[PDB]
C-alpha cells in the first residue's frame, strides 16, 4: 500500500532505501502461481468465473528457492504490493534494504546470470499496465548497473518496442537524474473519478481495487502522515529535504 | 441587416432616411436602413419625375 | 477591434502603430503615391498584439 | 526467371520509437523556428554596427550569453537536437535526452507541433522488382532517375514484368526507342516513346524485341504529408551534414544517398505507414540542424 | 545510316490558345500573389496563437468566410485556377471559365501581369538528331544530362554527326575518355575531355575510334523570358501535383518528367516562339497551384 | 476460361446532371432539415394533445396553414422534392422544376449545402470478375454477403482468379473449409479459414481442390463522403418508398434492391467519382422523402 502510493522516482527509491528485504518476502503459504481456476463473482454471474492465477497478483504465492525467485519476489512487491513464500533466506540478507540488494555488491548476492526476458515473461509483462512496466524497468536498470550489464539492458529494450518508449530516464549512480525525472509511477492514489465499493471480475483487478479502497481509508487514517499540518513533529532524520541524496549517489 | 420602415397613407417619393455607404480607412460599412414607404397613384406626373 | 472576425488582442504598449501609419502616409503624399489601403492598414495596425 | 531490384529499396532498417509524442514534436518545431531566427539575426548584425540582435537571439537559443573567447555551440538546445536526431535514425540508438529538458525547450516559442497540415513531392523511383526470362539481361541503375538497360539474345521476343509498388502516384516512362507496354492480360498498344502509368494499375509487361538494346528511363512522384515549415532544400543539406558528423554512425543500419531515398525506402516496408511519421519528424529536425550549424559551425 | 533523337523532343502536342489576353494574364499573377499570402499567413498564424491572419488571407482568396463545419476547397479562385491550367496544356481542353469571372478575380490585386521582365535558365539537353553510319550503335538516355553511348564494331574510324538545334545557348560535352570533335569542314584538334559548343555554329563531327565504347555527357543551358515572380522550385513542384491530380489527363497529349522538358520540347517545335509564351503563363499558374494546394490540402 | 461477375455491378445507367449546383444542394439540405422537424412535431403533437407544434411545422414546410377540409399534401416543397428525385435517377428524366422555385424554397432555412463533411460505410461486395478454367463451375449469389460456390471436376487442382476492384477498402473472405489464397504470381500460404485483403493489392488466386465444393463468403466495406446529417436507415427506407411510389420508373434504367447496391455500382462504373456526388445528393433527398411521407401519408 505504501509502496504503491509512491508517484515519483525520488519517493520510490527513498522508500526502497528504508525498507528491508523482509517486507518483500511473505510468510504465508499461498498457492502455486500458474493455474487455471474457477473463482466466485456473485455480483456479476451465477456460474463460477474462470481465471488464471499469476505472480503479480496481490496475494502471496509459493516461490522458488533460487536467486531468481528472490528478485521476482522483489519486483512483485513493487508492482503488486505483496511478495512470495521463500523461507530460510537468512538474517544477513533479510536485514538489508531492497535498494542494497538491487544495487550493491557488498550484500553477498550474485545476480549477473539473470535473464531479463525470462524474468519478464514469468512476471507476465503482457498483463502489466503502464505504471507496472515502468516500475519493473526501474528494477532492471538498478540490477544492470550493479552487474555492469548496461549494454545488455539497452539491447533488451531494443527488442521490445513498447518497453523502450516508457523506459524511465535516470542514471543509477547520479542523484541529479532522479530529481529531474517527472514520470508518474503511482498505482494507488486519490481518485478523480467515481470509486465505488464494487467487485471486479479478475483476480488482479479485484485485488488492485482493494488496495485503492484501502489507500483511501489509509489516507484519512491517523497512521497517515500529513506534511502540511505536522511537519514540525517529524523527526529531523526522516524529515523531507530538498537536498535529499541517496548514499553513494 | 437591421431594417425599419414607416408606411405613410399619403402619396410621395419612397426613399431612404440615410445614405447607403460610409467609408473609413479601416473598411466600408452600410449605414442604418430606414424606409419611407408611400402609396402610389400612377397618373401623378410630378412624383414620377422626382 | 470592432470587426467580428478579429478576435486578436491589440497591445497598447510601445510605439503606436498609428504613429507609423501617419508617418508612412505622409511619405506617400510627397511621392504622390496613393495612401495605404484598408488591407495594408489592417496589417500595420495589428502588428502589436498580446 | 531473373529478378532485379533497386538498391536503395533493400532492407530498410527500423527507425527509433522515441520522441514521437506531441510534446516532443513541439520541441522539434520550436528548434526549427529558433534556428531560423538565429540565421536572420546574424545577417542583421553583420549588416549593422551593433551585435545586440545576435546576442538576444543566441541567448534565447542557448540559454547563455555569448563570450568572445568561448566557442558558440548552441548550449543545451544544440545538445538535445543532436541526440534526438540520433534516436530517430535507428532503434538501436539510445534515448539520452530527458523528457524534462525537451518540455522546457519547447516552451521557448509558441508553435503547433502539427506534422500533417501540408504535403511534399519526393522523386525516388521505387522499382520493387523486374522479372525477366532466360537469355535476357536487365540492369537497374539510379534512384532519382532509374535507367533499365535490357538486351534480348534469345530466338524470339521476351516479356519483361515491371513492378513499381503501390505507394508512388505517377511514374513516367521514357525509352531510347519506341516500345510496347501494357498491363497484365491486356492487349498491347502501338509502340511509343513515353508512358504515363499509375503504379496501382498493376504489374506492367514490356515487349523486348531481339534487335537492339532498349533503355527505359523512369521518373516517379510520391506525396507524403509534411509540416508546412518543411523545406526540401534545407532537409537535404541537413541530411548530408548529419551523416558527415557521424550522427548516423550506428551498428546494423543502412545508408542512403539522400533523404528522398531514405523516406521512400522506409515507406515501402511492411509498416511503412507507421515509419514515415517518424521520418517526417526527422526531416524537420534535420532542417533545424542545417540552419543551426551553418550559423554556429563547430 | 541510323537516326537517334531525344525521347522528350518527339511530337510536342499543341498548347491551348485561350486565357492568353492581358486580363487573363493578370488573373494568373493575382492568383500567385494571393496564394503566397496564404502560405505566409499560415506560418504567421502559428506563431501568434491565433487563426485570424489565415482567416483574412483565405477570405481574400476564396471570397467566403471559413467555417468549422465546411471544407476549405479554396473558393471560386481555386476552381478557376484549376480550369485555366487544363486549358493551357491542350488545345482540346474546353475553356469552361467565363471572361466575367476572370476580370472580377483580377480586381483583387494590382499586379501588372507582364511575363517578359525577367529570365530563367533551363537545363534540358536538346539532341535533335545523331547521325551514325552502319556498323555503329548509338543510344541516348537522359534529359537533364544526356549520355550518348556509341560503339564502333567495324575496322575503321567512324564519324558521328551531332545536331543540338538552334535554340540552346551553350552545350558542354564531357567524354569518358578524350575524344576529337570539330565542326563541318574544320580540322580535327587533339583529343581532349571537355568541349564547349554553341549550337548555332553548326553540325558537329565526333571521331569514334574502334575499340572500347565512348560515352559523351551533354549539358545545356537555355534562356527563356519569365515573370519576376517566377520560381523554378515552386513551378516544378506544382507540375508534379497537377500531373498527379489529373489536370493534364486528356486524349492526344504527350507527358513529360518535368516542366523543364515540357517547355524545351515546345520551343523546339515549329511556331515554338508563340508556344513558350503560353507555357510561361502555365508555369506561373502552376506556381499558384503548388502554393494554394500546400496551404489547403484536399 | 469462363467469367462470372456480380449481377448488381452490370451496366449502371447514367445519373441525372441537373439540380447538382450549389443552389440546388442547399434546397435538398433545407428540405431534410424541415422534414425532420415535421416528423418530430407530429410525434410531439400526438402525446401532448395539442396540435400547435405540428401547425407551425406544416406552415414552414408548405407555406400554408393546415385546413380541416383539405388534404395535407405538403405544398410546393413536397411537389418540388418529388420531381428532383426523378431527375437524379436517370439522365433521361425531365427537369420540370425551374431554378427560381428551387432558390425560393432554399431561402426558407439557412443550412450549409456541404456534402463532404462526414462519411458512411457501405457493405456491398464488388466482385468484378471471377476467372475460372475449364471443367470448373462457379456461381456468385448475393450482394451484401457474396457467396461464391466452386466445384472442380478436373484431374488436378485448379486456380480461380478473384478481382474485387480498387474502390473497396477491405474485403474479408470466409470459406466453408480451409483454403489457400495468394496474390498474383505470389507463393501460396497454408490453408486457413479467414482472409483479410485489400482490393487494391491486386487480383487474387484461390487453389481449388478436386472433389468437394468450396464456398467462399465475401464481405466488403467502402467509405464514401456524405453530409453529416446522412442516416443510412432513413435513406434505405426512402429508397424503397421511392421505388414503390414509381418515380424511378424510366425507360432503360437498372433497378437495385438497396441504395447500398445503387451507389457502389455507380462508383465502379466509368467516371464513377462524378456519379457518386450526384448519388449522395439523391440519398439526402430520399432521406427527406421518407420523413415527409411518414408524417403526411398521402
Amino acid at each position: 500500500m505504501d509502496v504503491l502510493s509512491k508517484g515519483s522516482l525520488k519517493e520510490l527509491l527513498a522508500h526502497l532505501e528504508k525498507t528491508p528485504l523482509e517486507e518483500a518476502i511473505s510468510y504465508r503459504i499461498g498457492t502455486v502461481p500458474y493455474q487455471n481456476v474457477l473463482i466466485s463473482r456473485n455480483e456479476y454471474y451465477n456460474q463460477l468465473y474462470p481465471d488464471t492465477t499469476s505472480l503479480i497478483d496481490g496475494v502471496s504465492r509459493e516461490g522458488q528457492r533460487n536467486v531468481n525467485g528472490l528478485i521476482m519476489s522483489i519486483i512483485s512487491y513493487v508492482v503488486s504490493g505483496s511478495g512470495h513464500y521463500i523461507p530460510n533466506i537468512g538474517f544477513m540478507l533479510l536485514r538489508r534494504s531492497i535498494l542494497d540488494i538491487l544495487t550493491k555488491h557488498d550484500t553477498g548476492l550474485v545476480t549477473n546470470n539473470l535473464n531479463y526476458g525470462i524474468i519478464a515473461r514469468n512476471l507476465t509483462v503482457s498483463k502489466m499496465n503502464c505504471e507496472q512496466r515502468k516500475r519493473m524497468l526501474i528494477c532492471f536498470k538498478l540490477l544492470a548497473y550493479k552487474d555492469g550489464n548496461q549494454n545488455d539492458y539497452e539491447i533488451y529494450l531494443n527488442q521490445n518496442i513498447p518497453l523502450k518508449q516508457i523506459a524511465p530516464n535516470f542514471i543509477p549512480g547520479d542523484m541529479r537524474t532522479v530529481i529531474h525525472n517527472q514520470d508518474q509511477l503511482a498505482i494507488v492514489g486519490i481518485p478523480a473519478y467515481r470509486l465505488t465499493q464494487s467487485t471486479e471480475l479478475s483476480i488482479r483487478d479485484d485485488n488492485a481495487k482493494s488496495y485503492k479502497l484501502g489507500y483511501v481509508d489509509w489516507y484519512n487514517s491517523n497512521s497517515f502522515l500529513r506534511e502540511r499540518s505536522e511537519f514540525n513533529l517529524i523527526r529531523l532524520k526522516d524529515r523531507d529535504t530538498k537536498y535529499g541524496k541517496l548514499n553513494g549517489w | 441587416f437591421n431594417f425599419s420602415y414607416d408606411i405613410m397613407t399619403t402619396d410621395g417619393v419612397t426613399r431612404l432616411k440615410e445614405d447607403i455607404l460610409i467609408v473609413t480607412d479601416t473598411g466600408n460599412d452600410i449605414k442604418p436602413i430606414h424606409f419611407y414607404i408611400y402609396f402610389e397613384n400612377r397618373n401623378d406626373k410630378k412624383l414620377r419625375y422626382e | 477591434d470592432t470587426s467580428f472576425i478579429d478576435t486578436r488582442k491589440y497591445c497598447t504598449d510601445g510605439l503606436s502603430p498609428r504613429e507609423i501609419q501617419k508617418a508612412l502616409n505622409r511619405q506617400r503624399a510627397y511621392y504622390d503615391r496613393p495612401e495605404l489601403t484598408i488591407s495594408e492598414n489592417k496589417t500595420l495596425l495589428s502588428q502589436s498584439i498580446i | 526467371a531473373n529478378r532485379a531490384t533497386s538498391a536503395f529499396l533493400d532492407n530498410p532498417h527500423p527507425v527509433g520509437v522515441n520522441y514521437v509524442d506531441e510534446g516532443s514534436r513541439q520541441f522539434v518545431a520550436v528548434a526549427e523556428l529558433l534556428a531560423s531566427k538565429l540565421i536572420d539575426s546574424s545577417r542583421e548584425s553583420d549588416e549593422s554596427n551593433s551585435d545586440v540582435p545576435f546576442v538576444q537571439a543566441y541567448s534565447k537559443f542557448a540559454d547563455d550569453n555569448p563570450r568572445h573567447l568561448r566557442v558558440k555551440t548552441g548550449g543545451k538546445m544544440a545538445n538535445a537536437l543532436t541526440n534526438v536526431i540520433r534516436s530517430y535514425y535507428s532503434i538501436n540508438a539510445p534515448a539520452i535526452v530527458p523528457q524534462v529538458e525537451i518540455d522546457r525547450l519547447a516552451s521557448k516559442a509558441t508553435v503547433s507541433g502539427d506534422m500533417y497540415n501540408s504535403y511534399a513531392i519526393f522523386n525516388s523511383v521505387p522499382i520493387v522488382e523486374v522479372l525477366s526470362p532466360a537469355r535476357t539481361t536487365v540492369s537497374i541503375v539510379g534512384s532519382d532517375r532509374a535507367d533499365v538497360t535490357m538486351l534480348n539474345t534469345g530466338a524470339g521476343a521476351a516479356n519483361i514484368t515491371f513492378n513499381f509498388g503501390q505507394i508512388a502516384e505517377t511514374v513516367i516512362l521514357k525509352g531510347s526507342v519506341p516500345f510496347q507496354l501494357a498491363r497484365l492480360n491486356q492487349p498491347m498498344p502501338a509502340a511509343r516513346f513515353t508512358y504515363k502509368l499509375r503504379p496501382l494499375d498493376g504489374p506492367f509487361i514490356v515487349v523486348l524485341p531481339v534487335g537492339n538494346p532498349l533503355v527505359i528511363s523512369a521518373t516517379a512522384a510520391t506525396r507524403i504529408q509534411v509540416p508546412l515549415a518543411f523545406n526540401k532544400a534545407l532537409v537535404e543539406s541537413g541530411f548530408q551534414t548529419a551523416m558527415n558528423d557521424g550522427l548516423f554512425d550506428i551498428q546494423n543500419v543502412n545508408y542512403y544517398s539522400s533523404f528522398d531515398e531514405f523516406i521512400i525506402s522506409q515507406y515501402h516496408a511492411q509498416d511503412g505507414i507507421n515509419r514515415v511519421s517518424t521520418c517526417v519528424i526527422l526531416g524537420l529536425a534535420l532542417q533545424a540542424y542545417d540552419q543551426m550549424r551553418r550559423a554556429l559551425p563547430v
